[PDB]
């Protein structure tokens, strides 16, 4: 036995389909470790989760553990170069990231198949000897502030922190987690506090081995991985740090029976109901939280939400167990509010308790629990193959809370039925123990309090005893009934035999004037489920802003008529998605194949026999109206990407255009739109999964025949199947389209360097070049110069036309343009001075990314589907383009750069979108030409050509 | 939504007589009924809340009861300050509804 | 000193508009529910509407839903009822009352103003 290892649990409870082998072990210093050996993985990955979170932050230094996690990436004493950790992963087709939750600081990364040892050596040094360079502390603090400035105006984070402010002020639950520049450098130097030493005071007192968990995934054997982890992580300093618990509740009686009227940024109307409950993570064997969450958050027949639809008060409801920390949890029941549902809040909550007592009346239902036990064991047995990076991060988090032998069955399987624990939680859900919160702009001007961190104006008022006592006498409502037997639970998991004529890529098996079917039976994953994607085409889905609205409202009403029916199938892992596109409708049905056609049939039947409820039309059209105006509050970097898509697309309707034409959407016009939309269709579909070729053709005939016999569908002409083109830019042209952002104080920018049409030469020219500047653009533009948090540089493929794009969200003026051009010159000298060894280190890096095997069924279907929507159908694009990628020379890329992308390039096609804030109008930058300011989109597209479309194979 | 009926439309009793007025509900209403006295001209005065609880500052001769859907206001001994128009209420988060009214007329 | 004072009542023509005000004194209105109760001369009691001054603003009756708009201002400690599309049916004495700390309340009533709808 190795004395650096305390115990080794070799038998980890595994899914019988999981061909990966595991081994859990606990080192002598306390680090819980799980080892995953997948001899076929193309990306090795590891992750570490420290059990110290932002709750342990010093009170005077808000958000220190989060600041710590940013500073660990910037160097250790054995790897002192500031980007060595980031660059080594970039050169070997890997990525890395981390986050700071309340009780965890979780680091993770993926790396190349064969380079696990090199990266894990650099990764382990974070916990042994980090430099905390003061030149890096003075800069990366600005990247943390930009992380806050991007979230300051986000309503989800504003409510997240407003919950913190209402509790006991000196409970650590009220602590600020993110932390801006104020809490990190402006305040501590103002009071004489060495922040860098406080990082060490925190790192050398909390980052102990007994609070760490490591997961490592790679092709190396379990024994080679065991020796690989003990050599790097057994020398982590153990310090016997006590496990931080918070047994005292953050909400005492002073904070109960309280209502909070909040003003949101967006025009949203939500109602949050919170019930404080004890810590339930010790009863995970029974999990009484998901039992009550399953019934309250139920949306089926006689459910709680389905009745709130009948009265036009609510549109969505989520309810159940909400994680808090060790020692306390919450039980939420959050709902959307209609225009009338905001005015009848009390009856909503009364109807909530009218449901809760129906659960108290009929007592616990053991048949519901055992159904959950059945559904989860099946969903776990046929669990999809996870991605290595997210898998290790997730397991490293739950590795603290469960024995090694049950880390895989922890979140999934339930074992004991405990009606005593259900009664315990159900007993603590009374109005005497309630907290209400109303989010609505109808309250603006009537708020008397201001939260300090986000500026969210709200008002606190106590619930009248009249209302509480009325809620205490919650009588049993007739319209509430327990959910009936979920009959969508799949019974047949038979893996259909693989055909001898089966194909490795989707095969066009049917070509009619109506439909074109793409089919491949699953020959890789062998799971009893299938993906059914349909792309219905109709020009009247995007002719004018009126029709595109009705294309959405039709499909949005269509899911409202199916929520009762579909929720049972959703619980059986049989989900469906339906949404309007610019070309028509998009239906995607994924999940178990057993009862799949039954769901697909009712979607198509009600698609052709739909009858609008006048009550639910006006409700959704109201919500759709607020959804179009709530885009002004989106972050500027999303306004940058939005405007560029409207510029470089043949035709596109703005949010404002759809909103102005929504006043013309009357119910009679929408009723006459459906027969006109469903008049002529063309069905391009992909049926990939556990189905035969005869069934796939039979499934397609179900969609054809159902639309013919109920919508009299007529085959569409092929000359009408015109997909939109991309605007072809002029040589040496620089266009700038700028517009203001009404909410945010930062600037957004997207610099598009349009290269040429997609081709195996042009595609791998850019993907290799985008790979080379992938790391340097992130380092020079964010870590070194600290422009902002959002720094992205990659390829942009759209409508068969591609190019190189830079998306930056900063507090600096679109100076951003100068820097991006100045950064390109830094790369041009870098490639000339780039060694041949370091050059193909990038080529083999890109080849790993492209040839990365899709690990789950839904991932392969989307990869095929991408070729189908793009009308290219290059299904072997991976193997084809990598063969050409390896043939490129460094001299080939420089000729590509100097001809297409350089500042003096003869074929530079540069367009910039500048999303300005509300009051803004030593590496030296090159001389930039005076650009032509785009004034009108329609006049702009009128004077330019349109690129062709990629010819299919 | 739910409506309230009356036991009598009017009645005639003497001083010392016992008065029993009844309202009856349409649906099941668990307590949640109130009795009011309105002397002609001025505002009504609350008598019984929660269909049984005697309001503070109300003479003890008033008592409210409940039997399923029936609500009975019993005055143990009528008096010169006890003749007026008597209404009952309904309290639920539905529309509050009243009774037609009971006009207790004394007779000397 | 817990009293309620109605105001704003007078003469209106059909289709006109009135806005009544119930001035609360001796307690904050966000503490309990305010109700409006009208009485036509010769008829019993009729429930007009209610306002929950903290939130969950409006609960109206089917007989006035759409014609009446009820509101309140916590800073003024006062509740209002604007009356639109006035019929000859709505001529009545409009009472305003505080609800008790129970299921069936309305313990404190007011003077009650007169709304007459006529030429």
């Amino acid at each position: 036995n190795n004395p650096a290892i305390k115990r080794i649990g070799n038998h980890i409870t595994k899914s019988p389909e999981d061909k990966r082998e595991y081994r859990g072990l606990e080192l002598a210093n306390g680090i819980k470790v799980l080892l995953i050996s997948d001899p076929t993985t193309d990306k090795s990955s590891a992750a570490l989760d420290v059990h110290i979170g932002s709750l342990s932050d010093p009170p005077n230094i808000a958000g220190l553990s989060h600041f710590l996690e940013h500073m660990l990436f910037l160097g250790t004493k054995k790897y002192p170069k500031e980007n060595e950790y980031s660059q080594f992963l970039s050169e070997h087709a890997g990525s890395s990231n981390a986050f700071t939750s309340g009780e965890h600081t979780n680091y993770y990364f993926d790396v190349s198949h064969e380079h696990l040892e090199g990266a894990l050596d650099r990764f382990a040094q974070f916990f042994l000897s980090p430099l905390f360079d003061e030149s890096a502390k003075d800069r990366e603090v600005n990247a943390v502030d930009s992380e806050h400035e991007k979230n300051v105006m986000n309503d989800a984070w504003r409510l997240f922190q407003l919950e913190k402010a209402t509790g006991n002020p000196k409970h650590p639950f009220s602590k600020f987690g993110t932390g801006n520049k104020y809490t990190l450098e402006t305040r501590p130097n103002q009071e004489g506090i060495d922040v860098r030493q406080e990082l060490l005071k925190f790192h050398s007192a909390y980052y102990s081995s007994n609070l760490m968990a490591v997961v490592v995934l790679g092709r190396e054997s379990l024994d080679d991985l065991t020796n690989l982890v003990v050599k790097l992580f057994s020398e982590v300093e153990n310090k016997n740090v006590p496990l931080p618990e918070f047994p005292e509740h953050p909400f005492q009686e002073e904070h109960l029976k309280q209502l909070y009227k909040i003003v949101p940024i967006k025009d949203i109307r939500n109602l949050y109901v919170t019930f404080p409950i004890p810590d339930l993570q010790k009863y995970y064997k029974s999990n009484p939280g998901h039992y009550l969450g399953h019934l309250i958050g139920h949306e089926g027949p006689g459910s709680l939400l389905s009745e709130l639809k009948s009265k036009g008060w609510v549109n969505t409801l989520v309810g159940g167990q909400k994680e808090g920390a060790r020692g306390f949890m919450f039980f939420i029941i959050n709902v959307d509010l209609t225009e009338e549902g905001l005015l009848h809040v009390e009856d909503i909550i009364l109807h909530m308790f009218q449901y809760i007592q129906k659960l108290r009346a009929e007592g616990p239902q053991e048949w519901v629990f055992q159904e959950l036990k059945d559904l989860n064991a099946v969903a776990f047995r046929f669990k999809d193959k996870e991605r290595p990076r997210g898998y290790t991060s997730k397991i490293a988090g739950i590795l603290h809370y469960y024995p090694l032998e049950e880390v895989l069955t922890a979140e999934y399987l339930l074992e004991e039925f405990r009606p005593d624990l259900i009664e315990m939680v159900l007993d603590k859900l009374r109005p005497e123990n309630v907290r209400v919160a109303i989010v609505s702009k109808s309250f603006e001007g009537k708020t008397d309090r201001t939260e300090e961190w986000y500026g969210t104006q709200y008002k606190q008022e106590a619930i009248p005893d009249e209302v509480i006592k009325k809620w205490q006498n919650a009588d049993l409502n007739g319209k509430f009934k327990l959910p009936t037997k979920n009959e969508f639970i799949p019974t047949n998991f038979e893996i259909l035999p693989l055909e001898k004529e089966a194909t490795p890529y989707p095969a066009l098996i049917k070509d009619t004037a109506m439909s074109k079917l793409w089919f491949k039976q699953d020959d890789k994953f062998f799971l009893p489920k299938a993906n059914l994607n349909f792309e219905f085409f109709s020009p009247f889905a995007y002719v004018d802003p009126l029709h595109s609205n009705m294309a959405y409202l039709y499909l949005e009403l269509l899911k409202d008529s199916l929520n009762e029916y579909a929720y049972a199938a959703e619980l059986a892992g049989l989900s469906y998605d339906l949404q309007n596109t610019i070309y028509g409708m998009y239906l995607s049905v994924k999940g178990y194949n057993d009862k799949q056609p039954i769901l697909l049939k009712k979607i198509i039947e009600k698609m052709a026999t739909f009858e609008i409820d006048e009550k639910r039309f006006e409700i959704i059209k109201e919500a759709y109206m607020r959804s179009l105006n709530n885009f002004r509050a989106e972050q500027p970097h999303q306004h940058a990407m939005y405007y560029l898509r409207l510029l470089m697309t043949e035709v596109a309707w703005t949010k404002d255009e759809l909103k102005e034409a929504l006043d013309d959407v009357t119910l009679p016009r929408l009723k006459a739109f459906i027969p006109q939309l469903l008049s002529r269709l063309h069905i391009e579909a992909l049926l990939h999964g556990n189905i035969t070729k005869q069934a796939a053709l039979g499934i397609m005939q179900m969609v054809e025949d159902t639309l013919i016999e109920h919508a009299h569908t007529k085959p569409l002409l092929p000359s009408q199947l015109v997909r939109y083109r991309e605007v072809q830019l002029p040589d040496r042209g620089w266009f700038v389209y700028q517009q203001r952002n009404e909410v945010h104080n930062n600037s957004g920018i997207e610099i598009y360097y349009q290269t040429d049409m997609q081709s195996t030469s042009e595609n791998m020219f850019l993907e290799l070049f985008a790979q080379i500047i992938s790391e340097p653009a992130f380092n020079t533009l964010r870590t070194k110069e600290q422009l902002g948090y959002i720094v992205f540089s990659g390829p942009r493929r759209a409508n068969g036309i591609q190019g190189l794009r830079f998306i930056i969200q900063s507090e600096k003026p679109p100076y951003l343009e100068s820097r991006v051009e100045a950064f390109l010159i830094t790369m041009e000298k870098s490639i000339e001075d780039m060694t041949e060894e370091a050059f193909q280190k990038h080529i083999q890096a890109l080849a790993i990314r492209r040839l990365d095997k899709p690990k789950k069924l839904s991932a392969e279907s989307a990869k095929y589907w991408g070729e189908i929507i793009s009308q290219q159908y290059n299904f072997d694009r991976d193997n084809t383009e990598v063969a050409y990628l390896k043939t490129l020379t460094k001299e080939d890329i420089i000729k590509f750069y100097k001809e297409m992308l350089a500042v003096d390039a003869p074929r530079r096609h540069k367009v910039s979108v500048h999303v300005l804030a509300r009051e803004m109008d030593l590496s030296q930058a090159p001389a930039l030409p005076q650009p032509e300011v785009i004034q009108n989109m329609t006049e702009f597209k009128r004077g330019l050509p349109l690129f062709p479309l990629v010819k299919p194979h | 939504d739910i409506q309230m009926t009356q036991s009598p439309s009017s009645l005639s009793a003497s001083v010392g007589d016992r008065v029993t007025i009844t309202c009856r509900a349409s649906q099941s209403v668990s307590s949640a009924v109130a009795w009011y006295q309105q002397k002609p001209g001025k505002a009504p005065k609350l008598l019984i809340y929660s269909a049984s609880s005697l309001y503070s500052g109300v003479p003890s001769r008033f008592s409210g009861s409940r039997s399923g859907t029936d609500f009975t206001l019993t005055i143990s001994s009528l008096q010169p300050e006890d003749f007026a128009t008597y209404y009952c209420q309904q309290s639920y988060f539905n529309p509050i509804t009243f009774g037609q009214g009971t006009k207790v007329e004394i007779k000397r | 000193e817990v009293q309620l004072v109605e105001s704003g009542g007078g003469l209106v023509q059909p289709g006109g508009s009135l806005r009544l005000s119930c001035a609360a004194s001796g307690f904050n209105i966000s503490s309990s529910s305010i109700h409006w109760v009208r009485q036509a001369p010769g008829k019993g009691l009729e429930w007009v509407a209610s306002i929950y001054s903290y939130s969950g603003s409006t609960y109206y009756a089917d007989s006035v839903k759409g014609r009446f708009t009820i509101s309140a201002d916590t800073s003024k400690n006062t509740a209002y009822l604007q009356m639109n599309s006035l019929r000859a049916e709505d001529t009545a004495v409009y009472y305003c009352a505080r609800h008790y700390s129970a299921v069936a309340g309305l313990d404190y009533w007011g003077q009650g103003t007169l709304v007459t709808v006529f030429n």
